[PDB]
RNA sequence: UGUACACACCGCCCGUCGCUCCUACCGAUUGAAUAAAGAGGUGAAAUUCUAGGAUUCUGUAGAA
RNA sequence: UAUCUGGUUGAUCCUGCCAGUAUUAUAUGCUGAUGUUAAAGAUUAAGCCAUGCAUGUGUAAGUAUAAAGACCAAGUAGGAUGAAACUGCGGACGGCUCAUUAUAACAGUAAUAGUUUCUUUGGUUACAAGGAUAGCUUUGUGAAUGAUAAAGAUAAUACUUGAGACAAUUCAUUCAAGUGAGUUAGGAUGCCACGACAAUUGUAGACAAGUAACCAAUGAGAAUUUCUGAUCUAUCAAUCAGUUGGUAGUAUCGAGGACUACCAAGAUUAUAACGGAUAACGAGGAAUUGGGGUUCGACAUCGGAGAGGGAGCUUUACAGAUGGCUACCACUUCUAAGGAAGGCAGCAGGCGCGUAAAUUACCCACUUUCGAAUUGAAGAGGUAGUGACGACACAUAUUGGAGGGCAAGUCUGGUGCCAGCAGCCGCGGUAAUUCCAGCUCCAAUAGUGUAUAUUAAAGUUGCUGUGAUUAAAACGCUCGUAGUUGAAUUAAUUACUUUGAAUAAAAUAAGGUGUUUAAAGCAAAACAUUAUGUUAAUGAAUAUUCAAGCAUGGGACAAUGC
């Protein structure tokens, strides 16, 4: 190829959108944005199979171009907008304010939320890095860069953000007695306990996550994703609670 | 046009190397210009991703700087004495990094060695030894 | 590979193509169950072997492997609807005991026999074909069915 | 019939209409073998704007 | 070379002794291309120009028709016998003949 | 006891020479050619630099 | 199904091969009721092409008196709408093919503290100026191309100047906190270059919209690069001179002998370098398999390369683009004979080639992409036609054979070692169980033989696993380097072994699910006798996966020096 790609063949599209092998020669390729094109459910998806809203795609950009979908706070208008982690989805022409977050069986979730707590979505902190002119930023798994931040807020903690006002709300380090939700490989979409964090000098951090049934499985630092403090989780977790059948 | 890929070097061991691919863009090349001594010329090359290169042709005048002092001023370039890579660069008085001119220190009232790339920056700026 | 449909062989030739010791064991089961030709009993045949490999292969680990102890449940519970085996028998071993008998007698032409609606069994494959019969609420044209025995008592003209 | 979805946004209502033998959208049965049940999907557009400008 | 790190010769002695194989070396060197009248086809299709008749062998006595056929791809002329009983008299000069190998492997 | 014999020594069997056919090998000889990768000579074309400045713009100065 | 049988002899036991057998993929003979699914000009010529289509794009938000707006409807800065043209975006995706290519590419893995755009996302930074230009008008030529000439005007979110007041680039000096690790992000000093947030747009869908740079994302992306891994050949044993390294520079987006100048003589090789062959694109995978394996992979998907052969370039964020341009080599087309375009290894179709391979059909409704954007286009995609390549279920008739191998005739006529049959042994010289026939019956069945090739058989290629006194096969014998193999013993790495981490799908095995069953598909339904809830329904943990790479538990068996 002599440049970027714009198609995407339905076999090479990420195994956990559950697209059927016979269903057509192509994939909706997610548009650029906050989230990568694995990490990311696009917008198609997330109404004509999640909640069978539309049929085919004509109905769909029917729908995105109509302004009846609020991204966060905001408000989108891409038939293929990535639409990844826990970033708040809502409808407000029927009243609904899902939320996408992960689960035991490596897929995307719609969890309903009420209205109160849709106006708030919790960020994780990828890096901090001094600007030009001494003006601290963060940066986070959004794609975020939010302005002047508190100076505690390190490279890998997680921040509480508001839809309506844009602020930080509250803010989580990262030690041993949080609650962590996982987006990574074996152990993606699962709650547990950080316990242990051993530290290789050479290629990666390798974090022991404890499960509430007592289940100990470790994975890579990238993969770690706090959700809360001393065993408390800020927002409401899956139908399965996080909690994974052997 | 020049190219810069390792496809027509031979191996570690000395051995050919077979072709598969012809020439590609990636690995361009570019003509020289050897910033000579003489009346202001530089020229815009477009370069990949659309950047844009000043290419000087031919310079008089650089900002030089004196570390001791503290003081950048500029000057007129008189001659190209010394280049530590070919000799025939001194007797075209070619200006590339690294060479020892000698400049008339006019504003210094108040030898140089070349520490830019007029063929990629532009312009000629360098020190006092 | 060029098509994107899986597609599946259903029997296979025997190895050996000419025998009197097999002519007359599988012109036994002709007889006595009135099928078209000697693809039916190589389909059988083959059907059987699937599951005796599962079996044979799993007899090799142990009983605390987890692997057997969730496929080993899996083959029994399948067979136990299609009622192959019997219920009291509930050991991988009772699968490698099994016969081609046991598979040809939960076929469509073979219940409509034992419950008496068909006097002959080569009468049994025009009722059949004639959609003549009935499975719970489905109307069923193909002698192979292999009725389950949650549908045993729901056959019915 | 079977399972109905309401839907808002394209003013409409997908219901899987099971047949036991200028608003509407009736489209996408298959019987079963020689003839009897059949099943479809039923789309009530009520408006017939809808109808006029919510159709491919 | 039994030994556990004795890869090297276990490998060099299959490669060689592999060539000895007068059936496998038969299809991999190259001359099915050149030598032989067919190459990898399955038939071919030739012109016919003589009609023979071949002596049995020692334990029989007759003769086995037969005619010259020259090829299209190579050019080579080939004998090649008459199928069934009588066949001679259907066959003529100047005809496209297809020609296809015999009960054994050329 | 030896056997290469079992139609069993009236056995079997070797080599040159003669007939037909087939295959590969060498090959004075215009033998002998064809198609593929290097050294030297000529060398289109487009780019890089240099000279040019027909025209036209501000009213020769300058820019193209 | 971890399987064999006929054939050397008067007879016996062997080595040993030939023939037999089953399966897969190509053609072909004979024959053919159905419904489901489905390959199809790759092998021979990446050989040559007539003809038709395959890339165009408009919203209230760039420019519109078209003498278009009687077709809505009025109209004094132009009513909503607006062909055409300028401007912006795109044709660098998709689609086809497999010639090149033997550590090259590709696969896993790691780096980019050695580079990085486009689209998209978060953020930061004078009540208004200037010329000309197309569509428009007029005059024209040439046979002609998607042909082109002058003049007369007229716009911008096209091209410029200019303000509402920093950022980023180079150099020299200096202070200095995350990271395994940075004179590093960053700040300070001094000159140099660049220097803006359209001098912009809806009257209706103040709020949109738009723009110029700079940080961060998209990027796990692209591009270079680290480690390990490839078929046959020694009738290929030595190979290389920008070659190996250093310093300075040059060029590039960027490291780098990538290139140039100077200096040194270095680099690879028996652990197979260098060269040769390929009917060689690599992988996921396919066929067959008791285990071990053998063969195949142009072709769904991923990566690479190409557009008749090289070369050279323009545009732009990305092209060394070829459904873009220039030249040469080789072809093809129109011609008014002056000249002009063209590149089917795109979709149909034609010639040729061969054993060998489909309609010059319809539609953008599914999937998805492109666009000024809900509306247009798409030979991508879907539908339809041909289709005994194959696969599944299922009617009531052919194919091959009748000595043995191998199931089936001590039936009747001719031929008389002739015709012939015959995969192998063999049958036929007048009483043929085999020939050519007639009747009878054996096997399979909408399938059934042939020819070629792959696998099993083949313990007739041997790691599991062969043979070498006599069947084929121990060098004439000794010395010997590389290689392989090496006694017992002890109360820093590697190798080995166990757990993970990470790891595209399709495919394999597999979990569920009555497509009437089955192949299939990942759909649906037990059920609420159903809008309500089971339901936020299922999506197999889907296990793997060899050779490398990371970490960890153990130190018996091994290896490397102190």
């Amino acid at each position: 190829a002599r440049g970027p790609r714009h198609h995407l063949k339905r076999l090479n599209a990420p195994h956990h959108w559950m697209l059927s092998k016979l269903g057509g020669t192509f994939a909706p390729k997610p548009s650029h944005g906050p989230h990568g094109m694995k990490e990311c459910l696009p917008l198609i998806l997330i109404l004509r199979n999640r909640l069978n809203y539309a049929l085919n795609g004509r109905e769909v950009t029917m729908i995105v171009k109509n302004r009846t979908i609020k991204i966060d706070g905001k408000i989108r208008t891409d038939t293929r907008y990535p639409v990844g982690f826990m970033d708040v989805l809502s409808i407000p022409r029927t009243k609904e304010n899902f939320r996408l977050m992960y689960n035991t069986k490596r897929r995307f979730c719609l969890v309903p939320l009420t209205a109160e707590q849709a106006k708030f979505k919790l960020c994780k902190i990828e890096k901090r890095v001094l600007g030009t002119g001494a003006i601290p930023y963060i940066v986070t798994h959004d794609g975020r860069t939010i302005r002047y931040p508190h100076p505690e807020l390190q490279a890998n903690d997680t921040i509480k953000l508001n839809l309506e006002t844009g602020k930080i709300v509250d803010f989580v380090k990262f030690d041993i007695g949080n609650t962590a939700m996982m987006i990574g490989g074996n152990g993606m979409g699962r709650v547990g306990v950080i316990v242990k964090r051993e530290v290789h000098p050479g290629s990666f951090e390798i974090v022991h996550i404890k499960d509430a049934k007592g289940n100990t499985f470790t994975t890579r630092l990238n993969n770690v994703f706090v959700i809360g403090k001393g065993t408390e989780t800020l927002v409401n977790l899956p139908l399965d609670k996080g909690i994974k059948k052997p | 046009g020049i190219t810069r890929d390792s496809r027509h070097k031979r191996r570690a061991t000395g051995g050919k190397k077979n072709s598969m691919q012809k020439k590609k863009k990636n690995t361009m090349g570019r003509q020289p210009a050897n910033t000579r001594l003489g009346a202001i010329r530089v020229h815009d090359v477009r370069c990949r991703y659309g950047i844009i290169k000043r290419r000087a042709l031919r310079l008089e005048n650089g900002n030089f700087s004196w570390a001791s002092q503290s003081i950048t001023k500029g000057t007129k370039i008189l001659n190209v004495v010394y280049n530590a890579s070919d000799n025939d660069f001194v007797r075209t008085n070619t200006l590339v990094k690294g060479a020892i001119i000698e400049i008339d220190p006019a504003p210094f009232l108040w030898l140089a060695c070349i520490s830019s790339r007029p063929g990629q920056t532009g312009s000629v700026e360098g020190y006092i030894l | 590979g060029r098509c994107l449909r899986n597609h599946s062989i259903t029997y296979k030739t025997p190895k050996v193509p000419y025998e009197r010791e097999r002519f007359d064991a599988e012109l036994k089961l002709v007889g006595q169950f009135g099928l078209k030709n000697k693809k039916e009993i190589q389909r059988v045949h083959y059907m059987l072997g699937h599951m005796r490999t599962i079996a044979k292969v799993m007899l090799m680990k142990d009983a605390k492997d987890p692997k057997r102890l969730l496929e080993g449940a899996a083959l029994l519970r399948r067979l136990h609807n299609l009622g192959i085996l019997p219920r009291d028998q509930n050991k991988l071993e009772f699968v490698l005991a099994l016969k081609e008998e046991n598979l040809l007698e939960r076929r469509l032409q073979t219940l409509v026999y034992r419950k008496g609606f068909a006097k002959s069994i080569h009468h049994a494959r025009v009722l059949i074909r004639g959609k003549m019969i009935k499975v719970g609420k489905q109307v069923v044209d193909v002698p192979s069915f292999l009725v389950r025995v949650e549908s045993e008592p729901l056959i019915q003209l | 019939t079977r399972n109905l979805i309401v839907n808002p946004l394209l003013c409409r209502k997908q219901v899987v209409v099971d047949i036991y033998h200028q608003t509407i959208v009736l489209n996408g049965f298959v019987t079963k073998y020689g003839g009897g049940k059949t099943s479809g999907f039923a789309l009530i557009y009520d408006t017939l704007s809808a109808l006029k400008k919510f159709v491919p | 070379a039994r030994g556990l790190h004795a890869a090297r010769k276990m490998l060099a002695q299959r490669r060689a002794n592999k060539w000895a194989d007068k059936e496998w070396k038969k299809g991999k060197l190259v001359t099915r291309y050149k030598c032989n009248p067919l190459g990898t086809a399955s038939h071919a299709k030739g012109l016919v120009q003589e009609k023979l008749g071949i002596e049995t062998k020692q334990p029989n006595s007759g003769i086995r028709k037969c005619v010259r056929v020259r090829l299209l791809k190579n050019g080579k002329k080939i004998t090649a016998f008459v199928p069934r009983d009588g066949s001679l008299n259907y066959v003529n000069e100047n005809d496209e003949v297809l020609i296809s190998g015999f009960g054994r492997r050329g």
